[PDB]
């Protein structure tokens, strides 16, 4: 919603049941989104909210450029049984 | 459509 | 001497993936008809929605499509999940 977002907002990318009967999925799947994210730009800051029903991340990135290629790049892509949204932070909600 |  | 025509595809979906939205079933199922109708006439199809392992059968007028189909579909992707298709062995139930 900023004109310069650098945090992108990744939703419907697990579900926090994933993470109850193994307990090294969520790191996998956390760098698994580094790996990826990192080819977009400079992460400064990277957050799994792994208990948010919806399946929820958010990367900020140095510039507003990376997180505008990190959007145009995941947004719609599939993913283990769903399409993931990508989309800039609106600045206010929590997750 | 979910497609490769 | 069994020239099979039943084609047996796993990983295409879970159940979880229903449960939340009573249309995504039909719609996977659609989704499946009109790829596979690419390898041939289509007798019938099924989709096992409680099977834990996301089981559809496809079964083929003739054996030729159903070989195409399982040449073609074996380790391709639906929906983020890579998928296998083999003959079914005439007997297993899902």
């Amino acid at each position: 919603s900023m004109r310069h977002e650098r945090v992108v907002i990744i939703k419907n990318m697990f579900h926090p049941m994933d993470f109850e009967d193994d307990p090294l999925v969520l790191n996998e799947i956390r760098e698994d989104l580094r790996v990826e994210c990192s080819k977009f730009g400079q992460i400064r800051k990277l957050l799994l909210f792994d208990r948010h029903p919806d399946g929820v991340a958010s990367v900020s990135f140095r510039d507003p450029e990376e997180a505008d290629y990190c959007i145009q790049t995941l947004d719609g892509r599939w993913f283990g049984g769903r399409q993931i949204t990508a989309q800039a932070w609106d600045g206010t909600t929590d997750y | 459509s979910r497609w490769d």
